[PDB]
């Protein structure tokens, strides 16, 4: 009985890294495309742009 | 990078009037004479016969 709930325990951490690294994966490309939303913020403060651009 | 960090410019209208100069003129004024030039000819109204 010991034995099977450590495999028991060993199922769920699996199962819960399927997620996480997932998250990390997803959160990377979030968090860069955050950062060139910064960028392109930076360059709206640019007192000589035109309208249109 | 952080909001407010600025750097400004100013400009000023720059024309002949901003530098009160529209009217620098230099000329002296002519002594005006006229005469009476006789009108001739005749010419065509629009009202039909």
């Amino acid at each position: 009985q010991a034995q099977a709930q450590n495999s028991q325990y060993a199922l769920a951490r699996t199962f819960a890294t399927q997620k996480v690294s997932l998250e990390e994966s997803v959160l990377s490309q979030v968090t860069t495309a955050i950062q060139t939303a910064q960028e392109k913020i930076v360059y709206a403060g640019n007192g000589t742009l035109s309208d249109d651009d | 990078a952080n909001d407010g960090e600025t750097i400004d410019i100013d400009l000023k209208q720059i024309n002949s009037q901003t530098l009160g100069l529209d009217t620098l003129n230099v000329q002296q004024k002519y002594k005006v004479s006229d005469t009476a030039a006789t009108v001739t000819g005749y010419a065509d109204t629009t009202i039909a016969l």
